[PDB]
């Protein structure tokens, strides 16, 4: 599941953050630290969205979350 | 001129009578009590915007400590909170 | 003493004196 | 008598209401909503408090002072967590 | 013969080419499955908002390359191009996490 | 119409209504609306103003993310204001570590 | 049900800095999100200031020095001269 | 100058508590100029909240409502 | 005592103790000199001149602690500039 996400999509990150060589040891990593975030995330968007009394996560209980854990993302309103 | 000097000593002498405690460290206790009130109620505040409602209760300070706590210290904290407005509201 | 926390932390040593004969 | 003391909490009810309704929070809040943060309130300073109680104590001192205050809340990592932009005036780091 | 490039010249154009870019990197299928079960741990039946699925991807895409971008400085610092786990690990330490 | 009093193109009306609106404070002065307005119109004038210089540069004549991102990257001030902000398809700027290249 | 946004006014600003450019709708959503983020920070020092000075009310200076405090310096200085020439047109 | 009052000797004792083992001699520079646009950056902050209080001392409220600002919440003086 | 051993032990004292490391007057008479750029007339209350030596020399020792990271993770023990400055550079100021 996890596995999804896979070593080609990791290099193309890297290589637009400017990796020029990119250890085999990394993707496990990356993995760890890109579950860690969304669970960080998610753990809020819920939360909120229970509180709202919905079944349906919006964009909205999104772009809260992330703002309330201090990054800012423009553009879904 | 107010401030929590008393109820920390009262809650200090519960956890633990046998000390005192430096007038610089109730000053510490004093602002640290501000900012996390400041903290929750700004959230609060928050929610109550985001569901364009009027008011806040007990929901929305519940939701909040969930947001603001570590796990560990919002599940214990709404406890209390829960047995506390559950005596209030009892009596 | 009237409360206790729930919460399992360890044990801590909060002693913070030391010697320095390793150093001579 | 107090709405403290029929909820059995030490922290002033009274105060934290007040508070609540001065300072611009929402133009209305609910009986519930003072009570339960007294309750957290209370819960968190008695949390700290008691580990504080322990920084002195192992350092056989009778008397909280801020070097305990520091020794205690950067040792329980979720209350470092929770203050980890916070500077503690006259808090020494911890040793390592 | 192969006409075989020798290494990094490929690299270096993969990192023009997607720094000129702006479009997702990554599978859209695997990425709104796993976010639901991740969800999954917190609550049971959460229906999304396709833009809420759209919104993690951009916000973890973003997060991401900033992380590659602040680990290529803590490798060009130990003087050799190839990143390690270390690094990151260093570099997340620094930004307090 | 106050905006027009002001000479201004933002909406008084509508700013005042939120300030009152988002309880900011239990009294808003009559002059912080139309102030608000004009930092507000200037800030944009300032940003569609980078981004258009942008778009120009591409030779497009539509502004997307890509000029915004770019434009408010390229300005330390528009940088630093929103260092902590992110943009839909905001692909960040190119640029490579020198010591990378042969 | 109803819609609120800047739209309109990010056009018209847009149309007197450049007569001839457009936007696409996904610009126009972050040039609305960008102001609403601007409103509510500056909204809420002011709140602040007001506060730390016992205030009822929130004029011209609170938010002359919320936004002094906001914006890096040569943003501020053009910032709080628009303000003034602003607000006294406006009483004037 | 003012701000060679920042001596080596107290620079290497913050080291020393920040459990530097060694110390180039450039860093003193470096320190201080880092401190220097440190403190350039929260003083005006903090004078910037007198000017709104229309007060000519600063005090300790408005420095701590600096750091605020800064995100470097200070306990203790209030 | 056994060579280089000064070091440690007064890595430990320091850690150990609580109080400021640097000179108060030097300091006042540093914060007054940046202060008078921005406003002539000016005053102090003592306790905000505490409060700034006390900020900024937590984050002073914050950022060498960080840049000690940096220079271990350069497998160097001796603290260099470009450790400051790639430290000053991940955390963003």
């Amino acid at each position: 599941n996890i596995q999804g996400i896979t070593k080609p999509a990791i290099r193309r990150l890297a290589r637009r953050g400017g990796v020029k060589r990119i250890s085999g040891l990394i993707y496990e990593e990356t993995r760890g630290v890109l579950k860690v975030f969304l669970e960080n995330v998610i753990r809020d968007a819920v939360t909120y969205t229970e509180h709202a009394k919905r079944k349906t996560v919006t964009a909205m209980d999104v772009v809260y979350a992330l703002k309330r854990q201090g990054r800012t993302l423009y553009g879904f309103g | 001129k107010e401030s929590y000097a008393i109820y920390v000593y009262k809650v200090l002498k519960q956890v633990h009578p046998d000390t005192g405690i430096s007038s610089k460290a109730m000053s510490i206790m004093n602002s640290f009590v501000n900012d996390v009130f400041e903290r929750i109620a700004g959230e609060a505040s928050r929610l109550a915007h985001y569901n364009k409602r009027s008011t806040i209760t007990s929901r929305e300070i519940q939701t909040a400590v969930r947001l603001l706590l570590p796990g560990e210290l919002a599940k214990h904290a709404v406890s209390e909170g829960t047995k506390a407005v559950t005596k209030y509201t009892s009596a | 003493p009237t409360r206790f926390s729930n919460r399992q932390n360890k044990t801590v040593n909060y002693n913070i004196d030391y010697s320095d004969d390793d150093l001579l | 008598k107090t709405r403290s003391s029929r909820a059995g909490l030490q922290f002033p009810v009274g105060r934290v209401h007040r508070l609540l309704r001065k300072g611009n929070y929402a133009e209305r809040v609910g009986a519930g909503a003072p009570v339960y943060l007294a309750a957290v309130l209370e819960y968190l300073t008695a949390e700290i408090l008691e580990l504080a109680g322990n920084a002195a104590r192992d350092n056989k001192k009778t008397r909280i002072i801020p070097r305990h205050l520091q020794l205690a809340v950067r040792n329980d990592e979720e209350l470092n967590k929770l203050l980890g932009r916070v500077t503690i005036a006259q808090g020494g780091v911890l040793p390592n | 013969k192969p006409h075989r490039y020798r290494p990094g010249t490929v690299a270096l154009r993969e990192i023009r080419r997607y720094q000129k870019s702006t479009e997702l990197l990554i599978r859209k299928l695997p990425f709104q499955r796993l976010v639901r079960e991740i969800a999954q741990d917190f609550k049971t039946d959460l229906r999304f908002q396709s833009s809420a699925v759209m919104a993690l991807q951009e916000a973890s895409e973003a997060y991401l390359v900033a992380l590659f971008e602040d680990t290529n400085l803590c490798a060009i610092h130990a003087k050799r191009v190839t990143i390690m786990p270390k690094d990151i690990q260093l570099a997340r330490r620094i930004r307090g996490e």
